[PDB]
């Protein structure tokens, strides 16, 4: 629509930016976290060399 | 209102808040299609 | 029904928005995680192929 | 009975829509699990094919 | 409550509308599930 | 022919929502408990067994 | 509880009424489950 | 006695409605607890025929 | 309690009458219970 | 002797009737279940069919 | 004046009242187990 | 001795005679049990006869 | 304890006829059951 | 909640056009899920 | 000495009943537990003669 | 205490009195106990 | 000679509830401790054996 | 203590006498005693 | 020769109740220390086993 | 957009430089850590040369 | 804080940011040199 | 500090001290008779 | 030096006098039970000859 | 140029407090990481062994 | 802060001074343990 | 020269309580430290055994 | 700098030297107790000689 | 002062402190005498 | 701190003579323990 | 100053406070020479 902007009369902006940034922070660390424990490791996987062998 | 806003304030943080996002969302998609060109998982 | 729009004279437009928002968030986690358990996994199914190995 | 409107002159309207709606969506994820956990379950039966092997 | 009566009237008539129609999708959705997998 | 003077004794509101809670749980309970015995009808693979 | 004695006597009628409707479709329900899968 | 209900002016009707229909519905329940428990069962005793086999 | 002589008589009235209904309800159930599954 | 009467002018008639009827309720199901707990069960002693049959 | 607050009438209805009904619960109880006697001896 | 009864005037009569109801009652469970788990048990004899078997 | 002279001689006078009761109804007990049990 | 008429009916509007959008891109997304992994 | 009855000016009366009688009923059932302990038992010695068999 | 002297004089008087009554009923019955069961 | 002037000192009450109550607490222990030891007189078949 | 000289002479007076008499009962407990089961 | 201002510092009821308390506690203690040692008097059979 | 420097006017500098330090700490030492326990360690892999033998 | 103490902090936020950018970068640069993992 | 006067504290010194020597002569005297029964050293 | 008395204007007698005591007191305890834990052990040695064979 | 307007912002006691603390638990955490590898100097029996 | 522009320019001139002299010590410790114990 | 202002900005009573309270404890935990070492006195049988 | 010493202008000297006596005491008693768990322990190395043989 | 002391209570407390500790090490001192007598430890 | 310039300047100069003591009375004892116990 | 002393009573604590230190280390040293010639530990 275009009087979407009048949700900034509902929701206060600094609350909302702070909600984000935390969520994003939690959300980015809890998926890496979670492709880390799956066959898409890319740490863990001997590619290119292993080092400790 | 609510929050103490008024109408240009609000149209303002609105078109920032819309700039930002968008430029978020393009960084994003570059990542992924980064990731997907080394190691596809689908 | 024509009359529908006073359910915003009852409840409260900001309390409704944030209770969508984090249910709908808890609910997307939930059966991301349920769809994860079952044999419809994407992630650790060796499709298109095994980078472990 | 023809009177029966009058209830809404007993109970609040809003905790009765609260309360509904909690309900509602407790009961709804409580049977899908009670689904899932018997015979019936749809999603770890491999129908159609079976996407691990 | 603090409703007057014909605030109860309309909402009486609005509720009823609304849980008829959530009714009919719930026995809709039953349908489509019966025709899937029947369990009885 | 008096019995409806009950209501000048019982609050209503109290009465309604008891007779909801109760019933629900009441509910609840009964389904569970039918569940748990030999007339189960979710786990009795009638009219066909789905995950064989 | 401060209601009157014509208050009193609509709340039971009301209640009665609803209460056997309720009763009726406990009733109806029993029926199908033992036609379905009787007990005794 | 004939004044019997004088009874009434000692105990409150309303705690004794109450309590009486407290106890009375766990009474219920316990009993037929107790009652299922021993071997007068009625759900499973397989009678009149096993429906789980 | 605060209550009077004439209430008192009315509520001890009413309260046999429907202890004495629900007693014969019990009563009935019993038979039938008695007639399905003797236990003694 | 004939003054038993008085015994009422230092006991509260209320808490005597609440506490009597308490006591026996609890010494009635404390009985029931000693009995139960003995030789002489009733319901436990296949008389006179076995219904678990 | 009395610590319950009844009085000297009170206190002897009530008596009597209270007699009459443990009198009428004993028998009841008699009667129940004389019934237990004559089904389920135990000594 | 001949004035005896002002022990009544030292000692409340109705805790006097609420403690003596209840020591009462205790003691006579406590005795109960007590001879109940000897080999004067009455219950569990089998006397007159076994009604289990 | 608050109470008078007389008061005090009319409640130990009780007292001690029910308390001469219930010990007359105990030993009659206790010879019952030595009667059918004897212990020692 | 304080809202007027006005309101309510601005509000009502840009909650079902939000909807409606939300609603759209979940059934694109499971159309493209199902593509992909049926699992009926 | 003669004048032993001053002992009462001291020592509430009420108190040291009270004790008195506490003090009298715990030792009484302490010491019969004691004595039920030992091989002095009157209950559980088969005399004179034993009823469970 | 806030006893006068009499009063004292008199309670050390039944006092004394009924603790010889106890220890006599005492002394009868481990005369009894010894007499059934000699423990020494 | 002066001893009783002790009793401008201590408070009696406090001391006649002490010595009662230690002399007690004392008589249980001492009669317990001669009873885990080899003149028990109760569990010791002398003048004869009652549960034999 | 709020005691006076006198109240300490005869407190300490009968004190003495009755913790003498006390260890009388005790010494001829003890010589039995050891008479029937000597320890050393 | 001036030890007696001992007690304008110290107060002689606490000093009194402290002592009495210690001795008490420390008889006890070194009764129970020689009781399980080769010292025990009482569960030594001397001067005879009376349990036997 | 130009006018980004207003974020200051809604956020406070010294609670958002505090934040940004604290997370930068805890974020250097989270994944110092991870890669610590993976293939990729520096410390404990015998390179250049093993030290302990 | 008024309008021009926002963007004279603006300012200086972005130069600190972008020095620690490009310090993080030249680290990562070094240790893919070292030890790559990709 | 006490409430005590220089008097009053001479008498409770001497009384002190004569009890705790009494209390020990009675201590020496049992240790003794305990020596005399059972020797430790 | 000549002026150490001056150690009581800055050190209360009372406390000092107290600690003095009572550290004395738990150091003779401690001390006493360090060396009946050793081998300097004199109660249970059997010296000068052993009582309880 | 004007960075030190950073100190109109920071409190700098507390600044010089944090960055005390956290070099000291810095370093301890550094030195128990490095003595738990194989980098360790003091378990190394370098020069010799003294235990031995 | 309640500091003025002199404290803040003093304060940070200091500061500067001081990290740079800790980062000398530590690159030179660190320069000796690569001499002693090379670990890349 | 000036190091007595020390006790200008110390307060000396809490300073000997600290001195003392540290000193006892230190020595303590040194006695302790040397006995749990094979530098024990008292159980190493020198100049003879007196439980053999 | 030369004007260093207006460090003494911000730190308060007596909370600055408790902090460093009681940090000094740990560390030195830490560091004792880790060279002593090593093989560097002088104690327990039986030079000069062994005393516990 | 800090403990409400004159200088002469302060001089006579610590002649009689001084006094009671040197008669407490010599008894300490004969105690130790007498245990290395009976019993050497070194 | 409530310290002029004068007492800091004082408090500086007795700190760092203080330390400079310390660190030569450390480092005369790792001199000697490095001559009885090398560990590097 | 922060503790109540003048400089006199500062003059005079420190004075005595070092002798006290001083007599300890030297009963500190001759108990460890004591020590040594006993049981040497190094
Ligand atoms: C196979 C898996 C790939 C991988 C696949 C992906 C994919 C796909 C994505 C990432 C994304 C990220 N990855 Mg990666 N990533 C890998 C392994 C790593 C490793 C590692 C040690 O292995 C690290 C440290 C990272 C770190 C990162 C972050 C830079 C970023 C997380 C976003 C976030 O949480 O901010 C959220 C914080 C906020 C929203 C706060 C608001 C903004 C703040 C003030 C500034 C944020 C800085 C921003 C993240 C930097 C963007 C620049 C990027 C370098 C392009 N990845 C491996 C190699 N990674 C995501 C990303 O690129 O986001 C842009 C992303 O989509
Ligand atoms: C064999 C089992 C079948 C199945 C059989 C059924 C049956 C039978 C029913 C459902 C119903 C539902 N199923 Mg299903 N369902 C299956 C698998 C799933 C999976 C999954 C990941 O596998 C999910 C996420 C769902 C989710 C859902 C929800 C959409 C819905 C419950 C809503 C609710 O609780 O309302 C509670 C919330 C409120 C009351 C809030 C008020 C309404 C709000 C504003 C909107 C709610 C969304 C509404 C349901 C929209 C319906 C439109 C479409 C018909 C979906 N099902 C499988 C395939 N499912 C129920 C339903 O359709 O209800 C209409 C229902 O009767
Ligand atoms: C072998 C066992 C049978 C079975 C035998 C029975 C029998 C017998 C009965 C039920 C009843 C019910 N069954 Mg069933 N039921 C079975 C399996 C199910 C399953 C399932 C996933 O398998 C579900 C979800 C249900 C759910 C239900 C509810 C609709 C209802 C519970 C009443 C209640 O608690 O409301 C209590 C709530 C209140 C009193 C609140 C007040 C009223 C509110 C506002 C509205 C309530 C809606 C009402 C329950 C709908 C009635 C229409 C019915 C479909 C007939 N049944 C199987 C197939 N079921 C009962 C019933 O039909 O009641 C009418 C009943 O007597
Ligand atoms: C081998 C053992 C014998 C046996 C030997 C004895 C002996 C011996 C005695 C009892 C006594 C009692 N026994 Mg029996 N008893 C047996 C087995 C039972 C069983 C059972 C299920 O097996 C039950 C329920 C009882 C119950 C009783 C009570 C009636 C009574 C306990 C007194 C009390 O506590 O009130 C104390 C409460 C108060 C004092 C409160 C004040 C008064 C209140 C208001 C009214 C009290 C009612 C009074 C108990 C009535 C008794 C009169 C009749 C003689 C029954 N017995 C078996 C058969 N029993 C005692 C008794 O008869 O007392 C008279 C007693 O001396
Ligand atoms: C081999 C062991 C003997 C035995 C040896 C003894 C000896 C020896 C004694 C008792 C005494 C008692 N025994 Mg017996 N006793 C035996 C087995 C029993 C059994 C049982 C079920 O087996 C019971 C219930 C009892 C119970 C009793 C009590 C009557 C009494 C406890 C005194 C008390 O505590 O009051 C203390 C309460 C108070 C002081 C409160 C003040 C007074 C109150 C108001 C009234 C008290 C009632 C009084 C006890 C009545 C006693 C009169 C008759 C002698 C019974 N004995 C067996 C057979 N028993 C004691 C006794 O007889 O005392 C007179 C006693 O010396
Ligand atoms: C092998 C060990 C010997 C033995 C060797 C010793 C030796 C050695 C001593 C005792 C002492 C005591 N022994 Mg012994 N004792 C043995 C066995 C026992 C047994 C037993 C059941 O076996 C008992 C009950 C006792 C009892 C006692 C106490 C009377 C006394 C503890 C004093 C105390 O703690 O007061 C603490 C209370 C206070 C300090 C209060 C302050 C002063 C008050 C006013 C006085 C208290 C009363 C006084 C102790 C009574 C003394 C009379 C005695 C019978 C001589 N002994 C065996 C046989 N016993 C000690 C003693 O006799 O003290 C006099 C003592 O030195
Ligand atoms: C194989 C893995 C490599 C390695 C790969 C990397 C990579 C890649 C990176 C680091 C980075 C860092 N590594 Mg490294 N690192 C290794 C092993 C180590 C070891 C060790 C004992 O083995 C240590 C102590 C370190 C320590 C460090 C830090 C200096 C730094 C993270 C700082 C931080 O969290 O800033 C958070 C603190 C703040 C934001 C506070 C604000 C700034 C303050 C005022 C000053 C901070 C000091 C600054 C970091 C100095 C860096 C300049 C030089 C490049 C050192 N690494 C090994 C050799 N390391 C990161 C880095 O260099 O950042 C510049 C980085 O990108
Ligand atoms: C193979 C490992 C090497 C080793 C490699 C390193 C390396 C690399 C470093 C150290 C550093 C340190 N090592 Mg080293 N170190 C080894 C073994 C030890 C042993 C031991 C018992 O074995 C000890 C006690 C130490 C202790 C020390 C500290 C002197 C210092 C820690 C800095 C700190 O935390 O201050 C932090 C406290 C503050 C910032 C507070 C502010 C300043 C305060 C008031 C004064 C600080 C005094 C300062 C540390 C003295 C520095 C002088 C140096 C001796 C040259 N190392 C072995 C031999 N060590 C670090 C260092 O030298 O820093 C200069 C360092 O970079
Ligand atoms: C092989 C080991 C040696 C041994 C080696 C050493 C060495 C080395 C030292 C001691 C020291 C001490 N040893 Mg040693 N010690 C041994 C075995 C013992 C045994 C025992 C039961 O075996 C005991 C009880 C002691 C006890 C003592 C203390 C007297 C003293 C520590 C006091 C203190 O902590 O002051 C802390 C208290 C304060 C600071 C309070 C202030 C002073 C107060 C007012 C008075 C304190 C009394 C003072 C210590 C008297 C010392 C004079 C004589 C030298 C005894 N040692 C064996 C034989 N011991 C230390 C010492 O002699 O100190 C002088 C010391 O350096
Ligand atoms: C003020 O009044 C005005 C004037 C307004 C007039 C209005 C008056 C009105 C409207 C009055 C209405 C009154 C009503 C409706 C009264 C209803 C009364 C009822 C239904 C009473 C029912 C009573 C039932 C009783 C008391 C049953 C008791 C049974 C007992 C205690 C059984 C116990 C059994 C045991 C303990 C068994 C134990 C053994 C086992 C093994 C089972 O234990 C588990
Ligand atoms: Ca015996
Ligand atoms: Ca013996």
């Amino acid at each position: 629509n275009a009087n979407l902007y009048k949700i900034w009369l509902i929701l206060d902006p600094r609350r909302v930016l702070v909600s984000i940034v935390a969520f994003q922070i939690v959300l980015g660390l809890l998926i890496h976290m979670i492709v880390l424990s799956t066959d898409l490791n890319w740490l863990d996987d001997n590619i290119p060399v292993s080092y400790q062998a | 209102s609510l929050t103490g806003l008024t109408d240009d304030e609000a149209k303002e943080f609105h078109a920032i808040f819309m700039q930002s996002m968008y430029a978020w969302f393009g960084l994003v998609v570059i990542a992924h299609l980064l990731a997907w060109l080394y190691r596809p998982w689908l």
